[PDB]
């Protein structure tokens, strides 16, 4: 039972294409045409973060604005007082090819990953000496993509043999496994709450997931690419991605469909990282073209461009009050932006 | 075989999707416009702070 | 949401002819790089034809140099894949797979891993 | 007050600095390597006092488009080739025309017909190079077509911005080739090249 | 032929003379004859009354080589006196019988030849240092060193513009007078030597810049991944310290053996070479590595050509200096052009090549551009 399977498979995907189309009688452009647009909206380099070694691919703020951390494939986990541009710690890799960082929101542990498929944790509250590796996370068979807190006790995990995984630091085994993406997984966002996270891969599709019941619930499949970043609108019903078709799109986790689509005819490379603002109005994407661009999340126009790095854009986070922005990219050089 | 315990796993994943409610798209992006309105006094990306209270000068 | 969907295939003679169209949605068709690859029976993927995202650059394995020729059509997001002088080992489930990306002229299709943008196929015997 | 943590904080990043421009001193001198033909294996050798680390990639999904691009700021790529022939030229088409390894060069090694490649029929021995001795003409033939066949792919949309360094199967030619591309591309920050 | 520098040291050693003939000349008896005394022109001794004094022309003059058997002519008064013809005006004198060069007036092609050449190479050389401090994506040890040569080139045309205006201003003001106390009293002055020798330190320092940028490329090429900031440092004091290592003693040793003219007579030819020798082997050096890059480039491109090796032939040729080396009394005249011209030049050449033209520079110049589109 393979072709009549596949048959009703494509007859229920038509099924939830009606449905959501049921629901799409006005689009988010059309309710949103009243809006008094942003303008140009500029941006400075405030602190230009100078030390890594070599391409910087994964960055993560702190909760109090004023910590972040950086990864680079030299070998190096830094982390970065973004007042001062003093670098506070400079943590050595035991893998050189890091692929992800996370930092926690109480600031007492940071993580990293990438092609060793460890997500080793490192402990920052450093009770007898410096920063330890605390627990190591082995069990994925592909590449830790990406990596964010719930807490001090347990974290989601992305990795490139198409599963996600939560995982308790204390034992150091799986929670529960996110087996439902058939493509490498490349980034994770968790919502507000912390009740749901998504996560976009390489199957040009975005799953949402529940971090208790460890069971998909929904899936997004507006894109024509394969997704590299995905981060949740601030109110956590809604959320953007990036992916290498050189479009941004936002989905709604109620509407179970892509609300509005953020496209350019000059632009033409992918979308390396996904950040939302305090508000969520502005949406700031990275991009392969040597520049991120400031994206207005309801009227679909470049309210803004970043333009000041050198190389390639990997990754860019957005400050959990939005003060400023921080702009990572393989120039090796992080960027502050606000 | 796996080749068809797995399409019939997805199957089974996508029948339990298939039945979730759902929202008018209209009502979504009024309820975004509600957020980003509500927030945009607030966020200092979207309005810029004067340079003596900003943190990075 | 990118589907490929192959048509054509069966049962045909050694040395005839037998054409494969496959109707590509949920992406635009004219700016990516699409290739057919095959998996015949106790043997993984094979790379067969590939074309440019317009058309401008074509090639083909040496198994079916000459015998096989692609086209494309971007009127109406088309691929085909026309084989005369079937030999018996031709034989094999045709797949049409796509470029991750845009603009792009590397692929990394040939994965047995059942790559995402790549149709179900259709049998093919000789 | 504010002054004596700032103090400590800056005598931090000092010590900071002063441990990244070691690693940066040892970084350099590494000449990193992938090959292709924990996840990752690493392999270190020393030929004449400069180390080379090469990588080779253990429990890693077939779909290597995505952490490929680690691999951008390598010395060079060093390919295998062991019909599994024609996957590898492909694989190897694929690397070539990669959009983030158009600035890495490849060194080539080659190994182990006529029915496979029907234009190996009109092939020809070339003149500009010499086979090994006691090499039968058939065997010369052969091998040389299998090199040339990736050439004519290497030599597609090269730009002179990277090259192919074919070889029969050494450690010794992967130093030599390495420090061939370093030479190229410190001429061509010269603009000699 | 001859200066008014040279001239005006020949007037020195007149000066000396005449007062040493003074001193012994013996007393004369009779004492109703004239006060000996210098005219600042000639030596004068006693003047015999109602008689002509004559002696022969000054041999410091310029124009004295073509009418040397000329002579001046003094008269005495019968009362023992010259003829003052008033309490108030020098005495009568003859010196009309020579009258009628300079190296500033039969070369001022050359002169302005080089003269726009030192500042177009200036003007490139700041916009160039400007530019490469300003992008900051292109600081890097290569272009640390580029700004140092740069550097070096503007103090060499410095150099050559202080030169050329203090001798045009101390010219305008030794207009038609002879007596030149202030050149007394600059050239017995300590500050001339000074100026001199941060000139030539100056020149060394250019010299030495290429022989670190010629010293670097072959580093980059022919040995490994080495510490870059300890070689960065090294390579800074072999271009502003060693200088010091042999232009400070040459100063020491003219000094201390010769300590006439402002260092300008040579007189030995062996106070040259201790300076000279230093400059020698950095063109030497530097023509050394550019045939081992010119090899270098050669092999690369065996593995047409002559076109791309002609081009980075012309590339290379300013950066390291070598025409010194075939740049390196009889029909001088051509040499010098040669010389001056493709020197004054050297510096615009350099910071075209690696600025102007310099493919990461324009990269740049082109991301600025599309940043100021944005805006
Ligand atoms: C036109 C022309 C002229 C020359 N040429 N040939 C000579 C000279 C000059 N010469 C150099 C400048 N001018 C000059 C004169 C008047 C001018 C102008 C422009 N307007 N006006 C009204 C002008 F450009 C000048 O005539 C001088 C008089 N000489 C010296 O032995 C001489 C005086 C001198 C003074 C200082 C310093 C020490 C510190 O304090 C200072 C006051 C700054 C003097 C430093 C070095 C000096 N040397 C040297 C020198 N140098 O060059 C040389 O070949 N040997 C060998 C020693 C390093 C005879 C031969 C060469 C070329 C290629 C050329 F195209
Ligand atoms: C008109 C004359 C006096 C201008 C002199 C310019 C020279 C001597 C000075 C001015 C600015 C200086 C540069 C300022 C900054 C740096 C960074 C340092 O890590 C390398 C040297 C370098 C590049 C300096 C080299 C010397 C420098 C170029
Ligand atoms: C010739 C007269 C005017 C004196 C000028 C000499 C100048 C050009 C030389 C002498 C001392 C040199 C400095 C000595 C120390 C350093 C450290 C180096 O890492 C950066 C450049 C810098 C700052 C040098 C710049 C060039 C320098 C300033
Ligand atoms: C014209 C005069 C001022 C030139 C002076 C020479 C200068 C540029 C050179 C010569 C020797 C050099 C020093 C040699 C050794 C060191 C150790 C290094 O870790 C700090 C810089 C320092 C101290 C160098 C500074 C630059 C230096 C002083
Ligand atoms: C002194 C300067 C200004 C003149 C130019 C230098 C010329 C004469 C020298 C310097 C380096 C030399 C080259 C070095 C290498 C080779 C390899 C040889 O098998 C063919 C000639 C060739 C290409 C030489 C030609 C002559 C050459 C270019
Ligand atoms: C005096 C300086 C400024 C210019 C020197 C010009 C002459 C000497 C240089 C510049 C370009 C050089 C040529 C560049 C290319 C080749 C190819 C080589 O295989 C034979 C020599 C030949 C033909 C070189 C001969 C020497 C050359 C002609
Ligand atoms: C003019 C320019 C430097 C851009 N290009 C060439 C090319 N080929 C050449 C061949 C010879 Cl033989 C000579 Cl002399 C000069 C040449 N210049």
């Amino acid at each position: 039972e393979l072709d009549q399977l596949r048959q009703e498979a494509e007859q229920l995907k038509n099924q939830i294409r009606d449905a959501r189309k049921a629901c799409a009688d006005a689009t988010l452009s059309q309710i949103t045409n009243n809006i008094d647009p942003v303008g140009r909206i500029q941006m400075r380099t405030r602190r230009t973060l100078r030390g890594h070694l070599a391409k910087i691919y994964a960055m993560h703020w702190g909760t109090d604005s004023r910590l972040l951390v950086s990864a680079s494939q030299d070998g190096k986990l830094i982390i970065w007082d973004s007042y001062t541009t003093n670098k506070v710690h400079a943590i050595p890799l035991r893998s050189s090819w890091v692929m992800t960082c996370a930092y926690a929101p109480s600031g007492n542990y940071v993580a990293c990953g990438g092609l060793d498929n460890i997500c080793s944790i490192y402990n920052l509250k450093t009770r007898e000496g410096n920063v330890r590796v605390s627990r190591e996370l082995a069990g994925h068979t592909g590449y830790l993509s990406c990596c964010r807190f719930l807490d001090d006790n347990q974290i989601v995990t992305s990795s490139g043999d198409t599963t996600c995984a939560l995982w308790d630091i204390e034992t150091g085994q799986q929670t529960t496994t996110f087996t439902g993406h058939t493509g490498d997984v490349m980034s994770l966002s968790l919502a507000p709450d912390t009740r749901l996270f998504v996560s976009g891969a390489c199957d040009a599709s975005a799953k949402l997931w529940d971090v208790r019941e460890g069971m998909c619930r929904q899936t997004f499949t507006g894109h024509e690419s394969d997704i590299n970043a995905i981060c949740f609108f601030p109110n956590g019903n809604a959320f953007a991605t990036g992916s290498d078709d050189a479009t941004c799109r936002l989905f709604d986790l109620r509407a179970d469909q892509e609300l509005m689509t953020y496209s350019h005819d000059n632009i033409i490379c992918g979308i390396t990282s996904v950040s939302f603002s305090k508000s969520g109005r502005l949406l700031l994407a990275g991009y392969d073209d040597f520049n991120c661009n400031v994206w207005d999340a309801l009227k679909a126009d470049r309210a803004g461009v970043l333009a000041g790095h050198d190389n390639r854009v990997s990754c860019l986070g957005v400050t959990d009050d939005g003060m400023a922005v921080a702009t990572g990219s393989w120039d090796s050089f992080l960027k502050i932006w606000n | 075989t796996a080749s068809i315990a797995q399409a019939r796993k997805l199957v089974e994943q996508l029948k339990m999707e298939a039945n979730i409610d759902r929202i008018k798209v209209s009502k979504a992006a009024a309820d975004l416009m509600a957020y980003c309105e509500a927030h945009a006094k607030e966020d200092p990306l979207l309005t810029p702070v004067p340079a003596s209270e900003n943190p990075f000068r | 949401q990118v589907q490929l969907q192959e048509s054509g295939g069966g049962l045909v003679q050694p040395g005839g002819s037998l054409r494969l169209s496959c109707a590509a949605s949920g992406f635009t068709f004219s700016n990516y790089k699409m290739n057919w690859v095959r998996q015949a029976p106790g043997k993984g993927l094979e790379w067969v034809s590939d074309i440019s995202q317009s058309g401008a650059s074509i090639s083909y394995t040496g198994s079916v140099k000459g015998r096989f020729t692609i086209s494309r059509d971007n009127a109406k997001n088309t691929l085909y894949l026309q084989m005369n002088s079937l030999k018996p080992e031709d034989t094999a489930v045709y797949y049409c797979a796509r470029c991750p990306a845009p603009f792009t002229r590397d692929c990394f299709d040939v994965t047995s891993t059942t790559y995402a943008y790549r149709g179900q196929g259709t049998q093919v015997t000789v | 007050d504010q002054r004596n943590e700032e103090k400590a904080q800056r005598e931090a990043n000092k010590k900071i600095e002063k441990q990244l421009q070691k690693d940066k001193q040892v970084y350099r001198a590494t000449h990193r390597l992938l090959l292709l033909g924990s996840g990752i294996f690493e392999t270190k050798f020393q030929v004449d006092k400069v180390n080379f680390h090469m990588f080779d990639v253990g429990a890693q999904r077939d779909e290597r488009r995505k952490w490929i691009q680690c691999f951008n700021d390598v010395t060079a790529i060093i390919f295998v080739v062991d019909n599994r022939l024609q996957a590898a030229l492909k694989l190897f088409d694929s690397i070539w025309n990669n959009k983030w390894l158009r600035d890495t060069s490849v060194i080539l090694f080659l190994n182990k017909i006529e029915d496979y490649f029907p234009e190996f029929a009109r092939y020809t021995t070339p003149e500009d190079a010499t086979p090994e001795p006691g090499e039968d003409p058939r065997v010369t033939r052969a091998k040389y077509f299998i090199r040339d066949e990736f050439l004519r792919i290497s030599t597609a949309s090269g730009d002179g911005r990277h090259y192919c360094y074919p070889h029969f199967t050494n450690i010794r030619r992967v130093f030599n080739d390495c420090r061939d591309i370093i030479q190229r591309m410190h001429l061509r920050q010269y603009e000699l090249l | 032929t001859v200066s008014l520098w040279e001239t005006v040291q020949k007037w020195r050693e007149y000066r000396r003379q005449c007062q040493r003939s003074l001193t012994e000349d013996p007393p004369p008896a009779t004492d109703l004859f004239c006060n000996r005394t210098f005219d600042e022109y000639a030596c004068w001794p006693d003047g015999e009354p109602g008689s002509f004094v004559n002696v022969s022309c000054p041999w410091y003059l310029p124009w004295a080589s073509s009418v040397p058997q000329g002579h001046v002519y003094r008269f005495c008064t019968a009362e023992g006196l010259w003829l003052q013809k008033d309490n108030s005006s020098l005495p009568w004198r003859d010196l009309s019988e020579c009258e009628e060069s300079s190296p500033e007036e039969q070369l001022l092609f050359l002169y302005i030849i080089y003269t726009v050449g030192y500042a177009l190479s200036f003007s490139a050389l700041v916009i160039a240092s400007a530019i490469l401090l300003g992008f900051r994506h292109l600081h890097c040890t290569r272009n640390y060193i580029h700004l140092n040569l740069f550097a070096s080139f503007i103090l060499r045309a410095l150099s050559v513009f202080i030169k050329d205006a203090a001798l045009k201003w101390m010219y305008s003001t030794a207009a038609q007078q002879h007596q030149w106390d202030g050149l007394l009293s600059y050239q017995d002055s300590l500050s001339c030597r000074l100026v001199f020798l941060l000139m030539q330190y100056c020149v060394a320092a250019n010299y030495y810049w290429l022989l670190v940028e010629g010293v670097y490329l072959y580093t980059l090429l022919a040995f490994s991944v080495l510490s870059e900031q300890w070689i960065f440092r090294l390579y800074v004091s072999i271009g502003w310290g060693v200088p010091l290592l042999f232009v400070v003693p040459w100063g020491i040793v003219k000094y201390l053996y010769e300590d006439e003219g402002c260092w300008t007579r040579n007189s030995n030819m062996n106070y040259w070479l201790i300076i000279r020798l230093p400059i020698l082997f950095a063109i030497g050096v530097n023509f050394l590595i550019f045939v081992r890059v010119i090899c270098i480039v050669v092999s690369k491109l065996k593995a047409d050509i002559k076109c791309r090796l002609a081009k980075s032939t012309l590339t290379l040729i300013p950066l390291l200096g070598t025409h010194e080396v075939i740049f390196a009394g009889t029909l001088r005249f051509i040499k010098l052009f040669t010389e001056l011209s493709f020197t004054s030049f050297q510096g615009l050449m350099v910071a075209i090549l690696y600025c102007f033209v310099n493919n990461e520079v324009q990269l740049e110049f082109r991301k600025s551009w599309e940043r100021w589109r944005l805006e």
